[PDB]
């Protein structure tokens, strides 16, 4: 058997059909440098992408996505891309910065990055996903590309009958995503998004619910108002607890909190601006550089946390955003170049759409209820998220942004 | 007559023999404001 | 202590105040059972979830104190610790079952009208006094009420507080909480339809829950303030480590390590 999580680049040949060439922080412990430069590229992508997404939604809309899952998905098209289609992919996803070798086997190193993240979150936490590319059956796909796809992406491109059965193919895709995630993620693809001209569709969905390292007791949960950005109140279920947490009050009174999941390797980071400063302002003024700086400066202390329990199920087409960021030729029937995906003959292949959907569930649990005693451990500070705040889910050592979002409305 | 030791004074130290008798109370025939409140509760 | 009163001078001569050396801070309460041993709660020194692990050198005790901050010259006595012993099967991972610890002073402390050891129960004394309805006395310098905001130095008493509470039936204790209870604990406190109230709070852990013997008229420590959910919440009770039920381990540590 071939273990991609232990195997090395040479163990199995999987070079792309085309390659590309364009004209400090300490490296984490026990980490491959290429997986690391890859993780840093995704963070640069997440910044630009989140920005476009926010400036396309309503300040009062929640957001939740996995830039990591998106970058991985488009690294699979990159595998068979050439010319301007490939260049655009590289520049938009920030792959045009990393080194040659990392760039050429990017799909492989993404598997490597993912292997590491999958086994860390599932130790105790809940991290399931369902990713796949679907092509119209009338086409003849490159078998070598298939073998590489199944090895490095979990599954190979799935042929469907879009020309004669668009709705049924639509239903099969939603049913398949739902199956792979035990009913957690449904209706990834909205009706109308798939018709008889569909040829290739990208689908990447991800779910999570980590077991809190220190959970909230339900008996301390109660309704309380939550002040949304528009100006309206809102009855939300506010959880509460006291414990030791990494905290920090930064510039302009913005508060940063880190709530770790069991294991400590994966944590949630909350950014809460002062009642005066809008979330939108922090969304624009924040970069990976400043975030890493805040995360570096956090101090551990006893404090109280008031946090609403919430649910965010955000799904959407990636097409418009990405084109707006410069990924154009990939979605164009006339200009697209993805020779590596199809067998030899002559291809007019291009991506019809790309869909993402991520689901985050947060409650008291995240088995015996724990208690801590009556010793004197005063709350130094108190973090009350009764207004819009940002959310990040990351892998500590590598600082990999796994999920990112905004809780603009938790109530009903 | 009333209290029988349990630990060996060698490793326990002094004071067990006279444990429980407050210098400013029992030993001075005095009671505190609410110890009566305790005896009442004793069925 | 919630809903208590300023204890009288010398009312609790075995009360011990437990401090972390540096930075200095009041951690818990504790009791004097001899001139060299002090008993307290285990979670006051060891609690891995908060990276809390205090050892002999990080600790210090002040004995015979009344006021919480004013230095009481010629009355109170400070003592360092030679060694501390945590019950090996203390369950910090869930319910604080067997929440008990022993501490040996560097040098024996001298008794006075203000410093005096309390008695540990024997099977008989523990069988006749440990009955539901019967009241015991809890004491300490813990907070005066539950809080939900930043609270460093808030709600603290200027002098030792005291309150008397009635032992509750094991059936009622178990149904007041979803935290797996054990025979090594027992709960005290007034039921909702009793009107009166009171309880131990943050800072009282390790303190003694004592009872006066109607037999020999001596005070006995039956419990150790251990845990609760909030402080003095309606329909909830305070939990205490059952001292007698752990006397076997106490003896095991003493005539093995006080040598
Ligand atoms: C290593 O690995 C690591 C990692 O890794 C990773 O990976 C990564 C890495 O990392 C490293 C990194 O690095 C850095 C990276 O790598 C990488 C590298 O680097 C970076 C690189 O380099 C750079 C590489 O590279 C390569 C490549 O590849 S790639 O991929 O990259 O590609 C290759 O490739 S190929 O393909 O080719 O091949 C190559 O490459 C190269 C080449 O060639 C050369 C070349 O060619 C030429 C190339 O070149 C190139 C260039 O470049 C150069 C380029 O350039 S550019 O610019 O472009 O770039 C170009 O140029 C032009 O090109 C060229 C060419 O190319 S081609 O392709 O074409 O060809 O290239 C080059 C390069 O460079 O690249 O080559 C290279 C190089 O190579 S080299 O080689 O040379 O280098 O790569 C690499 C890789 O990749 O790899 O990175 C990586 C990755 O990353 S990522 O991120 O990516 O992923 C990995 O991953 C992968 C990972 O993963 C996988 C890893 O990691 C992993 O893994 C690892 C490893 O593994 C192996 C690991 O690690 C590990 O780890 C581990 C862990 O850690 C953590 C470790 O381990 C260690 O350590 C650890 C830690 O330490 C610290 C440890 O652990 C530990 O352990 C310990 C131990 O354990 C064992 C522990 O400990 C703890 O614990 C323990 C335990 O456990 C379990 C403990 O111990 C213990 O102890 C105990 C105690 O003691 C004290 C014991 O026990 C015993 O004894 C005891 C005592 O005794 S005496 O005698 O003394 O006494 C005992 O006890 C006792 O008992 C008794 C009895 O009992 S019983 O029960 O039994 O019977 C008692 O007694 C008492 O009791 C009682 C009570 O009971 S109960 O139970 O019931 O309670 C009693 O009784 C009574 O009571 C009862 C009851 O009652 S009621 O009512 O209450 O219920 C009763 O019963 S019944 O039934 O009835 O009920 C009874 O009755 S009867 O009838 O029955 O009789 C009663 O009786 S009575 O008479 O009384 O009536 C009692 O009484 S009381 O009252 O008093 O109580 C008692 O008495 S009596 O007699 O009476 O009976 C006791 O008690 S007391 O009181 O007395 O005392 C007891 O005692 S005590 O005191 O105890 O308590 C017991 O039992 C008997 C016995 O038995 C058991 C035991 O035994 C002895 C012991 O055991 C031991 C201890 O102590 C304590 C503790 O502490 C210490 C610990 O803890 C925890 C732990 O810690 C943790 C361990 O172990 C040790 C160790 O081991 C050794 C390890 O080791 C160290 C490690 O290893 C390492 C890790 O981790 C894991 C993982 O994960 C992470
Ligand atoms: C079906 O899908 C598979 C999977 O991707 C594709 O396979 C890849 O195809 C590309 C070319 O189309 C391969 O890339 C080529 O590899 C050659 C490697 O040979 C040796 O290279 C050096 C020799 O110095 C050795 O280190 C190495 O071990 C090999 O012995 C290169 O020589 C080729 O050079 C290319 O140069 C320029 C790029 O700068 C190109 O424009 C040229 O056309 C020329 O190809 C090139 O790098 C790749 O290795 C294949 N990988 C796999 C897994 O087989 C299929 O192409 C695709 N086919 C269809 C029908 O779509
Ligand atoms: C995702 O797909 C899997 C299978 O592709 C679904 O699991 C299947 O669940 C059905 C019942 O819902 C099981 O039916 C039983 O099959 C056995 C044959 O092995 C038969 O003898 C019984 O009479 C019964 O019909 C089926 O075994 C099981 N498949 C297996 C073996 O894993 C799953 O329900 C799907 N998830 C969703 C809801 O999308
Ligand atoms: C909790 O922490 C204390 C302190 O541990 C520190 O690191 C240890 C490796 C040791 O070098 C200590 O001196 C340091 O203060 C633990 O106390 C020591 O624990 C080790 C192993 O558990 C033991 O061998 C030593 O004898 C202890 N102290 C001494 C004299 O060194 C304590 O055990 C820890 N307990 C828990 C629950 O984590
Ligand atoms: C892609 O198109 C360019 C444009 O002329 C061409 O030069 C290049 O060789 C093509 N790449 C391949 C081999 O598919």
């Amino acid at each position: 058997p071939v273990d991609i999580c232990t195997a090395k680049p040479r163990d199995i040949p999987m070079n792309p059909m085309c390659i590309y060439r364009s004209p400090e922080q300490k490296i984490p412990e026990a980490t491959n440098r290429r997986v690391w430069e890859l993780s840093k590229a995704n963070s640069r992508f997440a910044t630009t992408f989140y920005q476009h997404l926010a400036d396309s939604k309503n300040d009062n809309d929640n957001i939740f996505l996995s830039p990591l899952s998106i970058s991985t998905a488009f690294a699979m098209t990159k595998l068979g891309a050439c010319n301007d289609t490939l260049q655009q992919l590289m520049e938009v996803f920030k792959f045009d910065t990393i080194s040659e070798k990392t760039s050429d086997q990017i799909h492989f190193f993404f598997a490597k990055l993912n292997c590491r993240l999958y086994r860390k979150a599932n130790k105790a936490s809940k991290l399931v996903s369902a990713n796949r590319l679907f092509g119209d059956k009338s086409l003849t796909f490159n078998e070598t590309y298939q073998d590489i796809s199944e090895l490095v992406y979990g599954a190979k491109l799935q042929p469907l009958d879009f020309k004669e059965n668009a709705e049924q193919s639509r239903a099969a895709i939603n049913k398949w995503v739902s199956n792979k995630t035990e009913g957690r993620i449904t209706d990834v693809i909205p009706s109308e998004a798939i018709n008889e001209l569909t040829v290739l569709v990208l689908v990447n969905t991800i779910y999570f619910k980590g077991l809190w390292k220190s959970k909230f007791s339900p008996e301390n949960t109660r309704k309380e108002l939550f002040y949304k950005a528009d100006g309206e109140s809102c009855s939300a279920s506010m959880m509460y607890q006291e414990g030791k947490f990494r905290y920090r009050r930064v510039a302009e009174g913005t508060q940063v909190l880190e709530l770790p999941f069991k294991g400590d390797d994966i944590t949630m980071v909350l950014i809460l601006p002062k009642p005066e400063k809008s979330l939108a302002k922090v969304e624009k003024e924040l970069t990976p550089e400043v975030l890493q700086e805040w995360l570096d400066e956090l101090e551990e202390m006893m404090l109280c946390v008031h946090m609403p329990r919430f649910r965010i199920e955000d799904g959407f087409s990636l097409k418009e955003q990405l084109q707006d960021m410069g990924l154009v030729d990939l979605f164009s029937p006339e200009k697209s170049k993805l020779p590596g995906i199809v067998a030899e003959g002559r291809d007019d292949l291009y991506v019809s759409d790309a869909f993402h959907k991520a689901f985050l569930e947060v409650n008291e649990e995240g088995t015996a209820v724990v208690i801590a005693g009556r010793s004197l451990n005063p709350n130094r500070v108190c973090f009350k998220a009764n207004r819009p705040f940002l959310v990040f889910i990351r892998e500590v050592p590598l600082n990999t942004i796994i999920f990112m979002g905004r809780v603009a409305n938790p109530c009903v | 007559s009333e209290y029988q030791t349990f630990f060996n004074p060698r490793t326990f130290g002094s004071g067990e023999a006279d444990c429980g008798l407050r210098p400013l109370f029992e030993k001075k025939s005095l009671e505190d404001k609410t110890e009566r409140e305790l005896l009442e509760s004793y069925i | 202590i919630v809903e208590g009163s300023d204890a009288e001078i010398g009312m609790s001569p075995w009360q011990v105040m437990l401090f972390r050396k540096s930075p200095q801070e009041l951690l818990c309460g504790a009791s004097l059972i001899s001139d060299r041993w002090v008993l307290t709660a285990a979670h006051c020194l060891l609690y891995p979830p908060w990276d809390k692990n205090f050892t002999e050198n990080d600790l210090l005790v002040r004995i015979g104190k009344h006021s919480r901050t004013r230095y009481e010259r010629n009355i109170e006595k400070i003592s360092m610790l030679e060694k501390i012993y945590i019950h090996p099967r203390y369950n910090w991972r869930e319910n604080l079952d067997r929440d008990i610890a022993l501490m040996k002073l560097k040098k024996p402390v001298a008794f006075s009208d203000y410093i005096h050891p309390v008695c540990l129960p024997d099977r008989e004394t523990a069988a006749s006094l440990l009955q539901a309805g019967y009241k015991g006395r809890v004491t300490g310098w813990g907070n005066l009420k539950e809080t939900w905001t930043a609270n460093v130095g808030k709600g603290q008493p200027s002098v030792l507080q005291v309150v008397n509470l009635p032992i509750v039936e094991r059936p009622v204790c178990k149904d007041s909480t979803r935290i797996r209870i054990t025979d090594n604990m027992f709960c005290a406190g007034y039921k909702p339809d009793e009107g009166k109230r009171g309880d131990a709070c943050e800072g009282d852990a390790g303190g003694p829950f004592v009872m006066k013997s109607p037999f020999n008229n001596r005070w006995y420590q039956m419990g150790i303030v251990s845990w609760g959910e909030g402080c003095d919440r309606d329909g909830k009770y305070g939990f205490y480590t059952h001292v007698f039920r752990l006397k076997k381990w106490i003896q095991k540590v003493i005539d093995q390590f006080g040598e």
